[PDB]
């Protein structure tokens, strides 16, 4: 099977240096450029430049030109993209993709998985997990919602479930919103029948391996 | 460097319709473009190239035409995995490429009113020296909403943050949360806290309100 293959998630901070690399296999790596591909959050696709790694020649994009290396270990089957001072501005997702020959010429037609980058003065931080709860106007035979604010935690992701994955219809657990203080912060909620407010009890599940830390929140009436 | 200017920036389609979406270059580049799908949190992957060939495995409802500065990419019966962010690639005199901006393609559905609800902050979070006042826009369409703070009738502005979620895979809403962020002074000395929201699918703005205290 033709892939390239990525290095792993990175989180650093700012001026650090940083490697990570793209593994093609299932092919002659030699024979084709690859190229590197910077897609910022919630941002388009930019071209960062190519190597050919039978040579380790190099084609950077006027933008990127000096500001990253990109190289190659044919030994290895593998491409790099370097930085010696990284900033926060570089935090974004980094793609390798072949550029076709032949078949598809000139067109990124294998691409691999993407390598996730943060770069962050922040530190790791286990969240704060609070209760967003039911309202007492919640409406007589209706439908009512309730949630967990899950604050101040660093770096992704978290994750959320509701009675240990028993309830999840009518579960929307929010993407994470990065605050001005470098943490990020979000709420899971989920509408349930009012009726059952009295009766059936609701926990939120929330787990942020990265601080190792583990909570369960019972979410109830006032 | 040539720029691509893809068009328009969403395009709403429903499903088993046609979406032509449209990609233009500063300077002809004969039939040199490309077009790729990008789903959330997944790799690009190439469906057009040349400007009107498909690559192998994209289905025959997916076209391509145009040469020198318009192109257009058609999906002509549109089907659930379809729905995605497209963008155009420009390789004229590679290595020299650019890409344009991206389209992305919604499921068009009839116009849903958001349910509004209000949570105060926690007596736990209070101890910490903040509050966060939360406002759930749940289950509406079209994406476009306005969500409005007022705290003792005082609009507030930069002290709110919005998420929102991917578009639902069965009811093809969405849902938006804003989180207002305050001291616990400044939350403690004022009573009334309001989230108004405005909709196309509101006759008149929904306000939830709490009174702190009550």
């Amino acid at each position: 099977e033709v892939q390239l293959v990525q290095s792993g998630t990175e989180v650093k901070k700012p001026g650090e240096s940083l490697k990570i690399s793209c593994k093609g296999s299932g092919y002659t790596v030699t024979s084709y450029w690859i190229g590197w591909v910077r897609q910022m959050p919630g941002k388009g696709l930019e071209w960062m430049g190519f190597i050919y790694p039978g040579d380790s020649e190099t084609r950077y994009s006027p933008t990127f030109q000096g500001q990253v290396t990109i190289s190659a270990d044919k030994s290895f089957n593998t491409a790099f993209l370097q930085w010696s001072s990284l900033k926060a501005s570089d935090t974004a997702m980094y793609y390798c993709a072949r550029v076709g020959s032949g078949w598809y010429p000139y067109t990124f037609d294998i691409w691999g998985q993407g390598t996730m980058v943060t770069v962050s003065s922040a530190s790791t931080k286990g969240p704060s997990v609070f209760p967003l709860a039911p309202s007492s106007k919640s409406t007589s035979g209706g439908t009512a919602a309730l949630g967990c604010l899950v604050k101040d935690y660093f770096p992704e992701p978290v994750t959320v479930s509701w009675n240990s994955g028993a309830l999840t219809s009518g579960v929307h657990t929010f993407p994470a919103v990065l605050q001005s203080s470098g943490l990020y912060s979000l709420s899971s909620v989920v509408t349930v029948p009012s009726s059952s407010l009295g009766t059936q009890t609701y926990i939120c599940n929330v787990n942020h391996k990265p601080s190792n830390t583990k909570v369960d929140k019972k979410v109830e009436p006032k | 460097e040539i720029v691509m200017t893809q068009s328009p920036a969403t395009l709403s389609v429903s499903p088993g319709e046609r979406a032509t979406l449209s990609c233009r270059a500063s300077e002809s580049i004969s039939s040199n473009l490309a077009w790729y799908q990008q789903k959330p949190g997944q790799a690009p992957r190439l469906f057009i190239y040349t400007a009107s060939t498909r690559a192998t495995d994209i289905p025959a409802r997916f076209s391509g035409s145009g040469s020198g500065t318009e192109f257009t990419l058609t999906i002509s019966s549109l089907q659930s995995e379809d729905f995605a962010v497209y963008y155009c690639q420009q390789y004229n005199n590679w290595p020299s490429i650019t890409f344009g901006q991206g389209t992305r393609l919604e499921i068009k559905r009839t116009v849903a009113a958001p349910s509004v609800f209000i949570f105060p902050p926690s007596d736990e979070q209070l101890k910490s020296g903040t509050a966060s006042v939360v406002c759930l826009l749940n289950n509406f369409y079209p994406r476009e909403a306005k969500v409005q703070w007022k705290v003792d009738n005082a609009l507030q502005s930069g002290n709110s943050q919005e998420s929102v979620t991917e578009q639902d895979s069965k009811d093809s809403t969405y849902s938006l949360s804003s989180t207002l962020t305050l001291s616990k002074a400044d939350y403690e000395k004022h009573k009334v806290y309001a989230c108004e929201v405005t909709h196309q699918g509101l006759s008149s703005p929904v306000t939830k309100s709490f009174n702190r205290g009550e």
